RNA sequence: GGGCCACUUUUGGUAAGCAGAACUGGCGCUGCGGGAUGAACCGAACGCCGGGUUAAGGCGCCCGAUGCCGACGCUCAUCAG
RNA sequence: ACGUCGCUUUUUGAUCCUUCGAUGUCGGCUCUUCCUAUCAUUGUGAAGCAGAAUUCACCAAGCGUUGGAUUGUUCACCCA
RNA sequence: UACCAUCUGUGGGAUUAUGACUGAACGCCUCUAAGUCAGAAUCCCGCCCAGGCGGAACGAUACGGCAGCGCCGCGGAGCCUCGGUUGGCCUCGGAUAGCCGGUCCCCCGCCGGGGUCCGGUGCGGAGUGCCCUUCGUCCUGGGAAACGGGGCGCGGCCGGAGAGGCGGCCGCCCCCUCGCCCGUCACGCACCGCACGUUCGUGGGGAACCUGGCGCUAAACCAUUCGUAGACGACCUGCUU
């Protein structure tokens, strides 16, 4: 019961104009739209859950078709919210405009 | 939040709304822009009409069947302004542009829904009132659009049904102001809890 | 010369004492600058034009900020200045309303750039003093000289245009 | 420089009684009623008195070009008051040299036909703006007499029948023919 | 139209800035954009504030222009604003919007139970005021 | 550089894609503007070209060269047997155009009208409108047509009449009729749709649709010539006789 | 042992993305960030990478960044900028 | 008029940047499109515009701008 | 096949120059500043030509003895494949130098419509909002409910056409006194700190299999013809009464 994670959007990689750095993601989180409003999310854990064809092993259950790339939030990118994230393996480019779950893990409250 | 965003286009500026829409479009967010008849463009009419007439002159003389497609219906004029604000030569920007559905007037998927407003794009907020403004529905009519007269007769009869639904929604709202006057001694405990925590002024 | 909020500096200097005059005369200026570094560098700009005095044959005796004597009463500042255009140079007289002296001179630099495209290296403020209300001449200053000022704020334009960005109700401008 | 306040009151006689639907003046006199929407100029209007009934219009921080529209709205209201207390009578006179001009009045005064203009066979049929009673006088020999309450409709209808009778491809110093506005009067000399 | 004016003694409410949420009095008008502005009883020292930060109220204090602080203070206390304000609806909507932000997770549960019950009694009689109020049998 | 001698362009650009027509009857593409003040009538008809003839008549043009004198005009003859009203169709007007709303074909559709609905009449089993003819003789299939003839009354603005020709009365080899929508102008929508079932299964002659001595418009498909060169198709100037690769070309 | 460009100085020429000198830096031999694009301009020179911060330039959308309740003015252009 | 400020690239020069392991070179014929710096035609303003004729401007390139003698001619010139 | 014969060739709209109207700024004047008018071989559309990797309405939809197909079932058993998503908002028109909400006398078959009055307006009858709100059952008491809830119960009717693919109302039933708040009373895998859990969802799509019930029995192309057509394709036609 309950959603229990806050919802974010994968907007793009860390980039200039004619270069990009795929090791850092840029996330838009709903509700927070200021830089002085985003220190809550400043170290929270985040994830990209996706489904594929083959069954894979699941922690706590029998094998399903959902696979997850895990990451965390490092710091803020700009003035209008917009945290930047760092995942373990770099995000696939098909995930631009898709759901990233900000998970309320390690807490400071 | 994966519902559709529905925007009443009346009273908005053309590119001020287009820049807002074309960034939400890139972030998922299926958005539907209804009532393009009433989108405004800053500057006076004749000046803005000359911009569109100057566009009509751009034409591949070798074969104008292959050249620029000069859409004349307001919905497709607004569809082209956001096209130029999207990377529509890539699959990210073509899957983006499929999320925007543009309509003239308000079709019956969206006539019985609530429309959102963008205050950063409205004519009353972003123009000084001692300026001039053109209507996108009017400069489509003198440019070649066929259907402002059937759209006017279908928006008049929709506003006939909108007054009827409102006067029934407004009639139930003065029933709740009568019910809360009758059964109030039995909600004195419940109306004080909500009054304590920032509700029920 | 840049800007951003101008102070006012009392800069005092004199020529280094050679065996010609053992005590050369002290000179002082009032200088509106962002900080005392610029105030000591604009001092040797004018005192080299007024007197035959350079920085190597001279020293800054006293540099220091001049604070406003009454920053809580509204004063009429008439400013005599001197700038150069794309054509030749011109003299002017402008009037402002401000609480501080250095605030009405900041207000002059933004208004000489707005109306005349005069950059701050072009402008030379030479005199600034507190004009009374009965000696003002400019009509924009004199319209606020009424003991019964009364006006509304007619067309309040919405500033929070993005909080929220998408709302369901159209805003109000009558308050 | 933007002037903080520029007002101009407008006196109102006893036979009229005007109201304000925002920026919409509705003047109602013994000769009918008029109505103009002023929702393109940002001023505030105000009925002040209850015995003499003044009408003030403010401007509140307008520049030089906005400040010009304070006295015009006064002049539009004063043309509504004279329109419904007195009216607008335009006596206008036909000036011919060789060919006399025949003007026959068609249906209820809202249409004129100008036939014998410089001896040409074309018939000029120009429609009146609605509310203008164009007629032919009897104390003069050939002059038109058009009534009405709205000065932007009476003078426009008088300008339709003046732009229609223009001489083309000739000198206009000689060939002084046409129907011209002679005198702008009122009915019921106050 | 136009009833709330800027004048000498107009009590203004500051909407944003360093003094957001303070009532304050207008002392003098500094050239179309700024105003000499002093709140002697709401802890706001005399300074210049733009007219875009402030929002005009209904209350007007009487004192001459550019008067000292002690004369705008005993004019604040005669017809005392701090009991006139915090009795009007706009003052009540401010305190009944910040105490919704001061609402703990257990307070939010108690509103969730009290609202869900209160929307059962109100929902009940609006049926009884539309099925007994439709009892009409007249030509 | 310029040409030095002005000459008009050969051919219109307003008639071109000069392809084979994608049809054979002749699409109307524009019916006469309709206004309710008139009586209720048809606006088009459909006939076959039979051949030409010249006639002799005298002229009444007062002031002309040939007033009260007898001239020889060339005429053509169009065989027009009466068209049979076989159906009805109503259109609703939309901001995207003018879409078709509902059509109601009649019972007792003839075999020459059903011939059109088959590309091969020999091997077919003639089954067209055999499920649809039984809802004219039913109870709970009946009143859905009076729900079809009532929604098309209250929602449509333009109703048309599907009519076909009757080939059995002509000297041609083909027995397949030509169906055609012909709109009904002059009148309100509730009258023109009541009118167009009175005529349903009945014939209308050309005497009703078109009267004496009025001008009409003729819509058809040109006599076909085949693949032709630029001298036949565009009537360009031929090239001089000592041209190497071809006289009947366009040079530049 | 064919050079070329740029600031300033300078010769012939009406002028030239012309021809010829002086001085320094550059391009050629050299990629990178910005100038949309471009041998030379602006910043800065390069082993392979992770974190931080800047330069010149930017920050409605394309397209990273003002979704600041930015400050004060000027400007309406039926070829604006 | 004396002076003086421009535009243009339908003239001719100036330059040598591209092309010498090739980009077919004057004129005509033919054919399409474009430009306006408008000869005519549509709508107008001005005249030392009485009419007729002509002239100077303006929005304007929609539409038209021919048939020949001589010359390879582009140009030129006469006939109609 | 030929100006070498014959026939046909069209209507608006916004406006440019320009001429004006009302009319300020500049207490006079002024085509202009706000607001208007007349206006053309131009421009744009119609007429005309073509008809989108654009829609629509409608027709018929595969058998003579093993053969298919469509609809109505949560009717089943499970496979595969494509992915997304994690509660809803079911709607006045609009004004912005003003609005929203209640209301007395009056009138267009008792809704609407008006001018007084009464409140609200940094919108609180508020999207900065609102509605839902998910631990489970069992014991047991008090309140809200009694003009209640529930079902793919069937029939019955009405409203919705701009892309209606929907939204309400009903007569006979069916069990139910539970579900909403404040409490009593205890139990459930309490899986022994730990991830993809929580939904939409009985998802879309391609198959094949079993078991009921209800209906349906076609065309297109080739070949052959035709010559209103044509390089070839295509196109226009005909083929047991
Ligand atoms: C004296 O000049 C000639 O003989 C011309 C020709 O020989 C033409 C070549 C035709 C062939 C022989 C290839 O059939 C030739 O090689 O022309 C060059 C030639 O050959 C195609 C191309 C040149 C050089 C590059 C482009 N330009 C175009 C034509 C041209 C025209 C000239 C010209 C030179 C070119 C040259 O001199 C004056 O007029
Ligand atoms: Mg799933
Ligand atoms: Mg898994
Ligand atoms: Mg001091
Ligand atoms: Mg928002
Ligand atoms: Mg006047
Ligand atoms: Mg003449
Ligand atoms: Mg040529
Ligand atoms: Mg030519
Ligand atoms: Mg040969
Ligand atoms: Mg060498
Ligand atoms: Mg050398
Ligand atoms: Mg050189
Ligand atoms: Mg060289
Ligand atoms: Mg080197
Ligand atoms: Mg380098
Ligand atoms: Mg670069
Ligand atoms: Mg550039
Ligand atoms: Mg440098
Ligand atoms: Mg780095
Ligand atoms: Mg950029
Ligand atoms: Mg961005
Ligand atoms: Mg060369
Ligand atoms: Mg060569
Ligand atoms: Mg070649
Ligand atoms: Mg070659
Ligand atoms: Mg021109
Ligand atoms: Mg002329
Ligand atoms: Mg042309
Ligand atoms: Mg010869
Ligand atoms: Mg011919
Ligand atoms: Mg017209
Ligand atoms: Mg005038
Ligand atoms: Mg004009
Ligand atoms: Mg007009
Ligand atoms: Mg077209
Ligand atoms: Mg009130």
């Amino acid at each position: 019961s309950g959603r229990l994670w806050s919802k974010a959007i994968f907007a793009g990689y860390k980039r200039g104009l004619r270069n990009q750095r795929e090791h850092t993601a840029l996330l838009k989180i709903e509700g927070v739209y200021a830089r002085d409003e985003t220190e809550f999310y400043l170290g929270k854990r985040c994830a990209y859950v996706y489904k594929a064809k083959n069954n894979t092993v699941t922690p706590g259950g029998k094998p399903n078709k959902t696979r997850v790339i895990w990451g965390k939030v490092t710091r803020a990118h700009g003035n209008s919210g917009m945290v930047r994230a760092k995942f373990r393996s770099n995000l696939p480019a098909k995930a631009i405009g898709h759901r990233i779950r900000v998970m309320l893990y390690p807490s400071r409250i | 939040e994966v519902q559709v965003l529905v925007l009443d286009g009346r009273g908005h500026l053309l590119g001020r709304l287009a820049a807002i829409v074309a960034k939400q479009v890139l972030l998922g967010r299926k958005v539907v822009v209804v009532r393009c008849e009433g989108i405004n463009i800053s500057g006076n009419f004749y000046r803005n009409k000359l911009k569109y007439l100057a566009f009509l002159r751009k034409r591949m003389n070798t074969n104008p069947s292959r050249g620029p497609y000069h859409f004349r219906a307001p919905s497709r004029i607004f569809w082209r302004t956001v096209r130029g604000m999207l990377p529509h030569k890539t699959k990210r920007g073509q899957a983006a542009l499929d999320r925007l559905k543009v309509f003239d007037g308000i079709p019956p998927p969206y006539d019985k829904k609530k429309r959102m407003v963008v205050p950063a794009a409205l004519k009353v907020v972003r123009l000084k009132p001692t300026r001039k403004f053109a209507y996108l529905g009017r400069l489509a009519h003198e440019v070649g659009w066929k259907y402002q007269a059937v759209t006017a007769t279908l928006e008049e009869k929709r506003k006939e049904k909108a007054k009827i639904h409102y006067r029934k929604k407004k009639q139930l709202m003065r029933l709740r102001k009568q019910a809360e006057k009758n059964v109030e001694k039995k909600i004195d405990k419940y109306t004080e809890v909500l009054k304590t925590h920032g509700l029920l002024v | 010369k840049a800007s951003g909020t101008l102070r006012e500096y009392k800069v005092v200097g004199r020529c280094l004492p050679t065996p010609k005059c053992h005590t050369p005369p002290l000179y002082r200026m009032r200088i509106f600058a962002p900080n005392h570094v610029v105030a000591k560098s604009r001092f040797w700009y004018f005192v080299s034009q007024l007197k035959k005095m350079k920085k190597s044959s001279g020293e800054i005796v006293y540099c220091g900020q001049v604070f406003e004597k009454s920053p809580l009463r509204v004063k009429n500042f008439g400013i005599w200045l001197r700038y150069d255009s794309r054509s030749g140079t011109h003299n002017m007289y402008r009037e402002y309303r401000d609480l501080t002296t250095a605030g009405a001179v900041t207000q002059c630099y933004r208004d000489m750039g707005a109306r005349h495209r005069a950059r701050a290296h072009s402008i030379q403020i030479m005199k600034v003093e507190e004009i009374a209300a009965s000696k003002c001449r400019r009509p924009a200053v004199k319209q606020f000289h009424d003991s019964k000022i009364k006006f509304p704020l007619p067309h309040r334009v919405l500033r929070r245009q993005h909080k929220p960005r998408f709302t369901t109700k159209r805003p109000n401008t009558f308050f | 420089m933007k002037t903080i306040l520029s007002n101009q009151t407008v006196d109102i006689p006893e036979n009229v009684d005007i109201t304000l639907k925002g920026r919409t003046v509705i003047v109602k006199g013994p000769r009918g009623t008029l109505r103009r929407d002023f929702n393109h100029i940002n001023v505030e209007l105000s009925l002040l008195g209850k015995k003499k009934k003044r009408l003030r219009v403010d401007k509140w921080w307008g520049n030089r070009k906005e400040l010009a529209t304070v006295r015009t709205i006064c002049s539009h209201v004063q043309n509504m008051i004279k329109g419904v207390t007195l009216g607008f009578r335009y006596k206008m006179r036909s000036v011919y040299a060789h060919f006399p001009i025949n003007v026959v009045i068609q249906e209820n005064g809202s249409l004129v036909e100008i036939r014998n203009f410089l001896g040409e066979k074309y018939i000029r049929r120009v429609r009146m703006r609605p509310g203008v009673a164009c007629s032919v006088s009897q104390a003069q020999k050939d002059e038109l007499i058009l009534e009405g309450n709205d000065i932007e409709l009476v003078s426009n209808s008088a300008a339709l029948i003046q732009q229609a009778t223009t001489v083309k491809n000739k000198d206009i110093r000689k060939f002084l023919d046409g129907i011209y506005v002679s005198e702008k009067g009122t009915v019921q000399q106050a | 139209v136009f009833r709330r004016f800027v004048e000498v003694g107009r009590v203004a409410y500051v909407s944003f800035g360093p003094h957001a949420g303070k009532l304050v009095a207008i002392v003098d008008v500094i050239d179309q954009n700024r105003a000499l502005v002093d709140g002697p009883c709401t802890q706001v020292r005399r300074q210049a504030m733009p007219f875009k930060c402030m929002q005009l109220t209904d209350f007007i204090l009487k004192f001459p222009h550019s008067a000292h602080q002690k004369y705008v203070r005993q004019a604040w206390q005669k017809a005392d604003i701090n009991t006139k304000w915090a009795a009007t609806r706009w003052a009540k909507k401010i305190e009944a919007r910040e105490r919704k932000a001061k609402m703990t997770d257990f307070d939010r549960f108690k509103v969730m139970k009290a609202k869900k019950m209160r929307n059962r009694i109100i929902k009940n009689e609006v049926k009884k005021l539309q099925k007994a109020a439709l009892l009409k049998a007249s030509p | 550089s310029h040409r030095k001698f002005s000459a008009p362009r050969h051919g219109s650009l307003g008639f071109l894609p000069r392809k084979r027509s994608s049809r054979h009857r002749g699409k109307v593409k524009s019916f006469p503007k309709d206004d309710p003040s008139k009586p209720v009538h048809l606006t088009a008809f459909l006939g076959y070209k039979a051949g030409m003839t010249h006639i002799v008549r005298e002229v009444d043009r007062p002031g002309s060269k040939v007033n009260k004198k007898e001239v020889v005009e060339a005429v053509t003859i169009v065989e027009t047997p009466p068209m049979v009203v076989v159906g009805i169709v109503g259109y609703v007007e939309t901001p995207r155009g003018l879409r078709t709303f509902k059509t109601v074909f009649a019972e007792h559709i003839s075999d020459e009208c059903k011939r059109r609905f088959y590309k091969n009449w020999h091997k077919s089993k003639k089954k067209a409108f055999t499920k649809y003819c039984k809802k004219w003789q039913d109870e709970d299939g009946k009143k859905q047509l009076e729900k079809d003839f009532s929604s098309m009354k209250k929602y449509c603005q333009v109703i048309r009449v599907i009519a076909h020709t009757q080939m059995r009365l002509l000297p041609l080899r083909q027995k397949k009729a030509h169906l055609m929508e012909i709109q009904v102008n002059g009148g309100t929508v509730a009258e023109k749709l009541d009118w167009a079932r009175e005529r349903l299964e009945q014939q209308v002659p050309v005497n009703q649709v078109f009267g004496q001595d009025e001008m009409i418009d003729v819509i058809g498909v040109t006599k076909g010539k085949g693949y032709k060169g630029v001298t036949s198709r565009w009537h360009t100037k031929k090239l001089p006789r000592k041209t190497h690769r071809g006289l009947r070309k366009v040079a530049c």
